């Protein structure tokens, strides 16, 4: 019995959305990757660093974030962009937000050596697509 | 108004603001006379261009704006303007 | 002059201006010096400090205090034409290279004259 | 036969002109530094105002979590070595000099 | 905080072979000669194993840099077969789907 | 000075998934047709990379899960432009790069005669 | 094969970049072990690991500052405090087994 | 604590230009946009997801940035830069008449701040034959002396050099080895007549 990081649905009492409601043999019929780099093409150099920076970077920015992250990043990446555009849950205040904003942009700009430029989409609740 | 208008931004945009107190009084002037003197589409460009383009109105830019509004007849987006004043 | 750095912040504060659009965001992004210089090259500032061509090829300037024909002259040419072909050092790790193989050579002379042949 | 025109030798300030200056400007605008999504906008000048002080005040206490701690940012992985990324130094290195040790402790 | 020692001695031994390159270079430059006769060549032996340990690169051990498992590596993206089927079936690693041939 | 002129040169774009790259590519020839650069379309066979790994953690061999890694490959030929209009045109396009497509640069630049090499002895 | 081509390989061994005079490939291996790096210095192995206890020690700080979250500490010393709370907590430096 | 404020989907207008709108490649913020487009593998008695919360649409690049007649607006802005492939050399055994020598660069481009390429510093010289003033033994002596590095059929020799990292630098590298190649293609040697 085959179980990914896919929903067991239990009865119909559980709000999921998208993401999670696709096991990853949809990947290439009915998904889309949560990065997008050019490190997994062939050829090209430093790719391992490309995952290091993905993986820290978003266990980061959950962890800091307390709650503030309705799914997970989108890490869009083009040579000297780190462009972050996630989707935030309707609770706290947006001068905290753009405070937490321009720490995220200083902090990962002056870390990671690379323009960044946030961007959000504020979502009322968690989004859902199935009760599943 | 037109020289300081059009050295706003266009041409050199250090004739804008330098506290947010400059962009405030030189859009509530500026948006006042074009409210009072002028005609209804300058007034519609005012509340597109001065207005929504800084942030919401003064109490007494409100009344300019209603007034001017009451002589033009036009009392159905006073709500908005109202919502954005409180 | 401190006070004409003072004069460059009300610069500063008199030629402050707003963003309106994402190319004003790349207008920012650009005159800061972040973003690459279009049209991308990739020899930009790593340059091997403007070294010739011939400071790479012709090694000959670099083998002073060396024999001229026999088998340590021959052992020169081989590292020299070594480190003739890597483009992963630059010249001066490869004299650097060169300096250290004449300090050995010359260093244990007891051998290299008991070698039955004169190394210089 | 054959013309060889010379070249046209232009800068990062040409495609500035070239593309970003082909703009117009934008007519509901609120001014770009702030985000354009719906809740997170200003509707007062106040609001702007807290904003602003809220990004510069993020700014200013990662600048001093920076400053606290010199040596983890220091490794270096882009090439083209952008300026603004290494800390500053309040430190003095020089003691049993005069005039060194007055201009880095004072101007430094 | 890191709490082992056979990932921290990997990178040990990673970072002291790391300085110990050009010397070895250069004795194994002195070794693989049929020119430069035979007593230099025993001399150069002797300069080689009488370096300490931790300083060559045979040591080298391509472990996991999210769970140090010394096999079932990837070296192209150095780490486990475990956690880069973790990110993988998660979705994050662009390129990599499963496949369906 | 006078300018550096190419006979030609190539912008070679490959990605992940082929919707991208032909939009992009559409934007490219009309691009082309549009500042006349005279380009031509044309796509090189695939690769697909398949590597497999132990499915489970401590011992079920026979069941592996296979990954796949498709490369797709879409190539343009840039001709008979000087030194300034390529880096117009190759400006146009890294300034809109997307970021799951690569670039592949490669000019085929032009020079008459060698110095030394007329009526030489050294 | 003859001098004729011995001679033109050796002019095109003094032209090219090649070693004119001849030798063994045993003796080609110092010039291609020379033609190249070393294992050790190559960007993608003595940096195979990043210096991960920079990333370890910064989280550390940010948690001790309150800027990170980390619920995996609070979960162990909350934990550890219900360990020391039952009676069974850590001995002192000096006391163990020998007790 | 709590406010609520409406897009600008309401506010702005129809004739609003899109340069103004979508100026740049965007990660897709859908207040801006008042084009209201579904994607999602739907449920079966249900909709695709619209474009609130859809990070499908913010994985897949919108084109909406590229405005076709924006597009237009800034060829026609990028006019000033260009120069003209002179009319004498369109038909290409003409340009060879005028400049048989063609010298080969490499660019590529890297996800990441880091720009370095290793596979982009060696420029392919490639030589077409037959405009050189060589003479008879003067060509049989090139051909001795490249051996394999020239094209037989079509008569194109081709030298790489990659001995050093710059572009520059191995190109005038090629341009050396040419040089001294027809240097070494007049002069007969000693043992040329011991052939
Ligand atoms: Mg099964």
């Amino acid at each position: 019995k085959n179980r990914a990081a896919r929903v067991r649905v239990s009865k119909g009492d559980k709000p999921v959305t998208y993401e999670e409601a696709h096991a990853p043999h949809y990947i290439a019929h009915r998904k889309g990757w949560l990065s997008l780099h050019t490190g997994n093409l062939d050829g090209e150099d430093h790719a391992a660093e490309r995952t290091v920076e993905d993986v820290f970077l978003r266990k980061f920015m959950w962890g800091t974030f307390p709650g503030c992250l309705a799914d997970q990043l989108v890490l869009k990446r083009r040579g000297n962009q780190l462009e972050i555009c996630a989707v935030v849950l309707r609770q706290l205040s947006p001068h905290k937000y753009y405070f937490l904003v321009g720490y995220s942009e200083t902090l990962l700009s002056y870390f990671y050596k690379c323009p960044v430029r946030l961007h959000l989409q504020t979502v009322p609740s968690k989004v859902v697509y199935k009760y599943l | 108004a037109y020289q300081v208008h059009g050295l706003l931004k266009t041409g050199d945009n250090w004739k804008f603001i330098g506290p947010d107190q400059h962009r405030n009084f030189y859009y509530s002037k500026f948006f006042d006379l074009i409210c009072l003197m002028e005609q209804i589409d300058v007034t519609l460009k005012w509340y597109e261009d001065l207005i929504p383009s800084a942030y919401f109105p003064h109490s007494q830019t409100m009344i300019h704006l209603l007034q001017a509004l009451d002589v033009a007849n036009r009392l159905e987006v006073i709500p908005k303007i109202w919502k954005d004043s409180k | 002059s401190l006070w004409d750095v003072e004069f460059a912040k009300q610069l500063a504060t008199v030629n402050e201006q707003p963003l309106q659009n994402g190319f004003e965001e790349l207008i920012q992004w650009t005159k800061e010096g972040k973003l690459w210089e279009f049209p991308i090259n990739n020899e930009a500032g790593f340059d091997d400090d403007g070294s010739e061509f011939h400071e790479h090829i012709f090694l000959e300037k670099h083998l002073e205090s060396f024999p001229k024909q026999g088998p340590i002259r021959h052992f020169m040419e081989l590292v020299t034409c070594g480190l003739s072909k890597n483009p992963y050092l630059s010249v001066k790790q490869k004299v650097e290279h060169i300096e250290w193989f004449r300090n050995y050579f010359n260093e244990k002379k007891d051998i290299l004259k008991e070698s039955n042949i004169q190394f210089n | 036969e054959v013309v060889i025109p010379k070249k046209k030798t232009w800068d990062k300030v040409a495609v500035l002109q070239a593309l970003a200056s082909t703009v117009n400007r934008d007519t509901t605008a609120v001014p770009y530094v702030f985000q354009d999504d719906p809740y997170l906008m200003p509707a007062s000048s106040l609001e702007s105002r807290s904003f602003l002080l809220a990004k510069k005040s993020g700014e200013n206490v990662a600048k001093f979590i920076i400053n606290s701690y010199p040596k983890y940012f220091q490794k270096d992985i882009a090439e083209p070595h952008i300026p603004c990324l290494m800390p500053e130094y309040f430190e003095p290195q020089i003691k049993d000099i005069s005039e060194a040790a007055l201009k880095e402790r004072i101007e430094l | 905080h890191y709490v082992d020692w056979r990932m921290w001695r990997d990178v040990k031994r990673r970072k002291m072979a790391y300085e110990y390159a050009d010397e070895r270079l250069r004795i194994n430059s002195l070794r693989k000669n049929t020119i430069l006769p035979k007593i230099l060549q025993d001399v150069a032996d002797e300069e080689i194993a009488a370096l300490p340990r931790d300083s060559c690169p045979v040591r080298i051990r391509n472990r996991c840099v999210m769970t140090s498992r010394p096999r079932g590596v990837k070296r192209r993206w150095r780490l486990s077969r475990i956690v880069f089927r973790h990110l993988a079936d998660h979705g994050q690693l662009s390129g990599i789907q499963r496949a369906t041939w | 000075e006078p300018d550096i002129l190419y006979k030609r040169l190539s912008v070679l774009v490959k990605g992940h998934d082929k919707a991208v790259l032909d939009s992009y590519e559409y934007f490219a020839v009309l691009a082309a047709k549009e500042l006349g650069i005279s380009i031509k379309v044309h796509e090189p066979p695939r690769k697909i990379e398949r590597f497999t790994l132990l499915q489970s953690v401590h011992i079920y061999k026979k069941h592996r899960v296979q990954y796949e890694m498709r490369t797709l490959y879409r190539c343009l030929e840039l001709e008979h432009l000087t030194g300034s209009t390529a880096d117009v045109y190759l400006e146009y396009i890294q300034r809109n790069l997307p970021e799951g497509v690569a670039m592949e640069v490669t000019k085929t630049q032009l020079e008459q005669l060698p110095e030394h090499i007329k009526e030489p002895i050294w | 094969l003859s001098e004729y081509a011995f001679r033109m390989s050796r002019l095109s061994a003094r032209l090219f970049g090649e070693v004119t005079r001849p030798t063994n490939s045993k003796s080609m291996k110092v010039v291609k072990l020379f033609s190249e790096l070393p294992l050790a210095k190559k960007k993608e192995t003595y940096d195979w690991y990043p210096n991960h206890h920079t990333y370890a020690e910064l989280m550390q700080t940010l948690r001790f500052l309150g800027l990170y979250r980390d619920e995996h500490q609070d979960f162990m010393d909350e934990q550890k405090r219900l360990k020391k709370l039952r009676g069974k907590e850590k001995p002192k430096k000096g006391e163990g087994k020998r007790a | 604590r709590r406010k609520a404020l409406p897009p600008r989907t309401e506010k702005m207008a129809v004739d609003q230009d899109w340069p103004s709108v979508y100026p740049v490649a965007a990660p897709f913020k859908p207040s801006a946009v008042p084009l209201p487009v579904r994607m999602g593998y739907p449920v079966k008695k249900g909709v695709p997801m619209a474009k609130e919360g859809n990070l499908e649409l913010l994985k897949i690049p919108n084109f909406l940035h590229l405005t076709p007649v924006a597009i237009k607006k800034h060829c026609e802005a990028l006019k000033d830069f260009c120069t003209e492939w002179p009319a004498a050399l369109d038909s290409d055994e003409k340009c060879e008449k005028h400049f048989p020598i063609e010298i080969d660069s490499t660019d590529y481009v890297s996800s990441g701040p880091s720009v370095r390429n290793p596979r982009a510093r060696v420029v392919v010289l490639r030589v077409k034959l037959s405009s050189l003033n060589l003479d008879d033994h003067a060509k049989k002596k090139l051909i001795k002396l490249v051996g394999e590095r020239y094209c037989k059929t079509t008569d194109v020799l081709t030298i790489k050099t990659d001995r050093c990292p710059l572009r520059r630098q191995n190109y005038d590298y090629a341009v050396y080895l040419l040089t001294v190649l027809y240097h070494e293609s007049w002069n007969t040697e000693e043992w040329e007549k011991s052939k």
